[PDB]
RNA sequence: UCGCCCCUGAA
RNA sequence: CUUGAGUCUCGUAGAGGGGGGUAGAAUUCCAGGUGUAGCGGUGAAAUGCGUAGAGAUCUGGAGGAAUACCGGUGGCGAAGGCGGCCCCCUGGACGAAGACUGACGCUCAGGUGCGAAAGCGUGGGGAGCAAACAGGAUUAGAUACCCUGGUAGUCCACGCCGUAAACGAUGUCGACUUGGAGGUUGUGCCCUUGAGGCGUGGCUUCCGGAGCUAACGCGUUAAGUCGACCGCCUGGGGAGUAC
C-alpha cells in the first residue's frame, strides 16, 4: 500500500507484542511478533507481523509492514458513519455509530484501532472467545468496509439518468 | 437426403451392437472368456447398456448347457 | 494359473504366464481369508481414482516436459 | 394372454416323440384363446456338460401365446416327465419368432448350411401347421 | 539334492499317458502322476524330498519332488504329460520344466483347480 | 396392477363425464380399486415391505383428495363415498 | 517379517 | 387461474419387494478303485491325521450352504438394505407428446409402520467357518493374537427385541447461485450418411470458481445464498450410569 507513517500528523501506536515459538531441530526458538497500527487521527491505518530476535525491531518491521497494508477510511465527525456487524476470523465483532459524548468504550484492540482511525466517540462491542490478535481485524469490519452520505447518494442519481435515456 | 432418420452402423471393435440380444449357441461364445468365465468390461471396452445385454444371453444359454460353466471339473 | 485350453506343441518353457492372467487374479487368494463387503468395494475406487487423475496429470506434467532438467 | 416361449430339455433318444408331445400341448393351448405363432427346435446339439448324465440333448422350442392358466399345466407336466431334462420359458417383449438368434439357427438348416440336422428343419415346419407326425 | 528314489511293482497299468498333477501350495508342493485311466502309478511331494517349513513350496523344492515322481512311474513308461496346474504358492513352472528335462513331454495344458463359489466359508489364518 | 381395461371403466363411471383424464372423484376411485384387491397381496404373504408401503401411499393420497372434496362441494363427497367401499 | 513390555517434574 | 401438487396415456431401464421352481462349480460326508510312507501346519515347531492303507488322484452316490467370473464411485430402494438362472404376484423412479384436475400443498411433537448384525422363544436343518472349549505354540506368565481340532451359533420358517461410526458423523421440503471433465439412463434434432455430430431432461462421481468456514475443506447433489416446519445442544469427568 502506501504510507500512514507521514511528518507533522503521524500517530504511532501499538497493539499486540508477545512471542510465538518455532520447535527447531536442536531447541526451540522465539520470534519477537508484535502488531502495530500508525495513524493520522483522520485515518489510514493498518498493520504487521515483524519477526525478529528482540523486541525493538519486532515493531520496526511491523510499522515497515503496517504502512504495507494500509486501508483508507473517510468520514465526518468524531465518529463512523454506518454500523457494520460482520466477523471476519473466529472473533466476532460489532460496530455502531454514536452521537458524541461518549467514549470509545472497549479495552481490547479496538479501544486503539478505533482511536488512530480519526474515531473516538464510536461504541463498538464483540463476542465470542478473547484474543486480541483478531479483534484487529475490525480493520475489514468497520473502516475498510462502510457506508458514507455521498456513496448512497449517487445510487439514488444513476437511476435517474438511465430512464431518460430510454 | 433429409429425414431418412436413422444411423447405418451400431458396431464398433470395442462397442457392442443393439436391440436383440437372445439365446444361441453361436453368437453368444465369441464374447465370452474361453474358460467358461464372462468377459470383464473394462478389457473389452464396452459400455454397461451393451454389457447388460449380452449378460442376460449369456447366462440363459449357458444354464441351457450350450456354453460351458464346467471348465474345473470337465 | 492355467486355462482348460492346450498347448500341444514341443516346449520346456512356454506361455502359461498369460493364462495366469486367464485365470488367477487372487482368486485362489482369498480363499484362506475373509473380509467385509466394505474392504475390497472401496479398493476398486482407487483403481477408478488412478483413471481421473490420470487426465489432470497430464496438464501438470506438461510444463516440466517444456524444459530440460532430466 | 401375453407372449410365452417354452425352450425345454427333451431326452436325445426320445426325440422321435417330440412331433406328438408338442401336439399335445399346442392344441390345449389354442383352444384356451392361444395361438401358436411358430414351432422351432434347435435338434440333439452335443451338451457343454452332463444335465442329468447324457453326452447330447435334445432342445426344443415353441413360441404361443396362451393364459398362464395353461402354462402352469404345462410347467407340471415337464416337472414330472423325467423324459424332460431342463426347461424354461420366457415371455413377452412381442415375440421371438422372427429376426432373433434362435430364429437365425433355423434359417440355415432349411437353406442347408444345418446348425444341427436336416430333420430339426422339418419338426419346425409341421408343428406351424399343427399336422404333426412322429420322426 | 537329498530326494529318496521310488519303483514300483507293476508295468502292466500303462496306456503310455498319464495326468500331470500338481498341486503347488504355499506350504507344500505334492506331484502325483496318475495314469490316463484315472488310476495312480506314482506319487511324490517336498516334505518326502526332506524339505521343511516354506521352503517346501519353493522353486528347488518343487523340481526334487518332479523328479522323485518321475522314478515312480518311469518302469511302466509314460511319456506324455496332462498338466493340471493348481493352487497359489509357487512351483508352477518348476515341476512343469522339470518333467520336461526328464524324458517327458507336455501334451496338454489342463485346468482342475478349486474355484469356489463361496459353498464354503474361508479361515481367518494368520493375523500376527 | 390396475390393467389398462379396469382404469378406462373406473373413468367411465366417476367423473363429471367420461374421458374425465382425471379428475378430483376419478382420481380417488382408481386408488381405492387398487387398494382392494392389493389387501389380498399382503394375505398371501407376511411381509413385502417396501409393496407394503406402496400400499399405504395409496391410502393416504386418496383421503387428501376427499378432504379437498368436502372443501369444494359436499354432495360430491357424499355421493363418491356412497359409491366407495372406503370411506375411513 | 524375526513376538519384544517398562520409564516423576519445572531450561 | 396454473406456475406448485396429482392423475391419465405411451414407452424406458434396474441386484426394488415377496413367493415358488431350476442349473453347475466348490467344500464335506459315505461308498468303490489305484498307489505307499508320509500328510498337514509354521517364522520355526508341535497337537492332530496315516500301513487298521491316509494325503493326492480317479469313479459312483448324498447333503448343506453359497452362487466364481459376471462387476464397475454400475444400478435400484425411504432407510436398513438388495447379486447365478427362470416363472408368478407386486412397488417405486424417469422421459415423451399431449390431456385433465385445479393449491387438492409443505412440514410435523404425539401416534403408526419399516429395523443390518448379534440376541431371545418355538419348530426345522447342519457342509464349511467359528464365540465357548481342549491340546500345542509364542511369551517370564499368554485364560490371546498364532497352529490343530471344535460346540452354541451362523442357515431355513414364524414371532419377538428394536440397537449400529443405523454415516455423507451432513433433518426434511421448497427456492435460488460461476463453470469443466467423466459415468449412467430417457428423448428431440443432424448428408443421422461418423459405433456417432449437435441439443435437452433424470440420476452419479471427480475437479474447482465465487462465497462460506477457525481451518481441513464444502463447493449448483453445498458446509454458498434464502424461507417453512420439526428434532437436538448449552463445560468436561460423574454417566447414557443411578432413580
Amino acid at each position: 500500500a502506501h504510507i500512514e507513517k507521514q511528518a507533522g500528523e503521524l500517530q504511532e501506536k501499538l497493539i499486540a507484542v508477545n512471542r510465538v515459538s518455532k520447535t527447531v531441530k536442536g531447541g526451540r526458538i522465539f520470534s519477537f511478533t508484535a502488531l502495530t497500527v500508525v495513524g493520522d487521527g483522520n485515518g489510514r491505518v493498518g498493520f504487521g507481523y515483524g519477526k525478529a530476535r528482540e523486541v525493538p525491531a519486532a515493531i520496526q518491521k511491523a510499522m515497515e509492514k503496517a504502512r504495507r497494508n494500509m486501508i483508507n477510511v473517510a468520514l465526518n465527525n468524531g465518529t463512523l458513519q454506518h454500523p457494520v456487524k460482520g466477523v471476519h476470523t473466529g472473533s466476532r465483532v460489532f460496530m455502531q455509530p454514536a452521537s458524541e459524548g461518549t467514549g470509545i468504550i472497549a479495552g481490547g484492540a479496538m479501544r486503539a484501532v478505533l482511536e488512530v482511525a480519526g474515531v473516538h466517540n464510536v461504541l463498538a462491542k464483540a463476542y465470542g472467545s478473547t484474543n486480541p490478535i483478531n479483534v484487529v481485524r475490525a480493520t475489514i469490519d468497520g473502516l475498510e468496509n462502510m457506508n458514507s452520505p455521498e456513496m448512497v447518494a449517487a445510487k439514488r442519481g444513476k437511476s435517474v439518468e438511465e430512464i431518460l435515456g430510454k | 437426403a433429409r429425414y431418412f432418420r436413422r444411423r447405418k452402423f451400431c458396431r464398433f471393435t470395442a462397442e457392442g451392437v443393439q436391440e436383440i440380444d437372445y439365446k444361441d449357441i453361436a453368437t453368444l461364445k465369441n464374447y465370452i472368456t474361453e474358460s467358461g468365465k464372462i468377459v470383464p468390461s473394462r478389457i473389452t471396452g464396452t459400455r454397461a447398456k451393451y454389457q447388460r445385454q449380452l449378460a442376460r444371453a449369456i447366462k440363459r444359454a449357458r444354464y441351457l448347457s450350450l456354453l460351458p460353466y464346467t471348465d474345473r471339473h470337465q | 494359473p492355467v486355462i482348460k485350453v492346450r498347448e500341444n506343441e514341443p516346449f520346456d518353457v512356454a506361455l502359461r504366464r498369460f493364462k495366469r492372467s486367464c485365470e488367477k487374479a487372487g482368486v485362489l487368494a482369498e480363499v484362506r481369508r475373509r473380509e467385509f463387503y466394505e474392504k475390497p468395494t472401496t479398493e476398486r475406487k482407487r483403481a477408478k481414482a488412478s483413471a481421473v487423475k490420470r487426465h489432470a496429470k497430464k496438464l501438470a506434467r506438461e510444463n516440466a516436459r517444456r524444459t530440460r532438467l532430466y | 394372454m401375453r407372449h410365452y416361449e417354452i425352450v425345454f430339455m427333451v431326452h436325445p433318444d426320445q426325440s422321435e416323440q417330440v412331433p406328438g408331445m408338442i401336439e399335445r400341448y399346442t392344441a390345449a393351448i389354442t383352444g384356451a384363446e392361444g395361438k401358436i405363432h411358430r414351432l422351432e427346435d434347435w435338434g440333439r446339439r452335443q451338451l457343454a456338460y452332463p444335465i442329468n448324465k447324457l453326452h447330447k440333448a435334445h432342445y426344443v422350442l415353441m413360441n404361443v401365446e396362451a393364459p398362464q392358466e395353461v402354462i402352469d399345466e404345462l410347467e407340471t407336466t415337464f416337472r414330472f416327465n423325467d423324459a424332460v431334462i431342463r426347461s424354461m420359458v420366457m415371455r413377452t417383449k412381442h415375440a421371438v419368432t422372427e429376426a432373433s438368434p434362435m430364429v437365425k439357427a433355423k434359417d440355415e438348416r432349411r437353406e442347408r448350411r444345418d446348425d444341427f440336422a436336416n430333420e430339426t428343419a422339418d419338426d419346425a415346419e409341421a408343428g406351424d401347421s399343427e399336422e404333426e407326425e412322429e420322426e | 539334492a537329498k530326494a529318496p528314489i521310488r519303483a514300483r511293482k507293476r508295468v502292466r497299468k500303462q496306456v503310455s499317458d498319464g495326468v500331470a498333477h500338481i498341486h503347488a501350495s504355499f506350504n507344500n508342493t505334492i506331484v502325483t502322476i496318475t495314469d490316463r485311466q484315472g488310476n495312480a502309478l506314482g506319487w511324490a511331494t517336498a516334505g518326502g524330498s526332506g524339505f521343511r517349513g516354506s521352503r517346501k513350496s519353493t522353486p528347488f523344492a518343487a523340481q526334487v519332488a518332479a523328479e522323485r515322481c518321475a522314478d515312480a512311474v518311469k518302469e511302466y513308461g509314460i511319456k506324455n504329460l496332462e498338466v493340471m496346474v493348481k493352487g497359489p504358492g509357487p512351483g508352477r513352472e518348476s515341476t512343469i520344466r522339470a518333467l520336461n528335462a526328464a524324458g517327458f513331454r507336455i501334451t496338454n495344458i489342463t485346468d482342475v483347480t478349486p474355484i469356489p463359489h463361496n459353498g464354503c466359508r474361508p479361515p481367518k489364518k494368520r493375523r500376527v | 396392477s390396475l390393467s389398462t381395461e379396469a382404469t378406462a371403466k373406473i373413468v367411465s363411471e366417476f367423473g363429471r363425464d367420461a374421458n374425465d383424464t382425471g379428475s378430483t372423484e376419478v382420481q380417488v376411485a382408481l386408488l381405492t380399486a387398487q387398494i382392494n384387491h392389493l389387501q389380498g397381496h399382503f394375505a398371501e404373504h407376511k411381509k413385502d415391505h417396501h409393496s407394503r408401503r406402496g400400499l399405504l401411499r395409496m391410502v393416504s393420497q386418496r383421503r387428501k383428495l376427499l378432504d379437498y372434496l368436502k372443501r369444494k362441494d359436499v354432495a360430491r363427497y357424499t355421493r363418491l363415498i356412497e359409491r366407495l367401499g372406503l370411506r375411513r
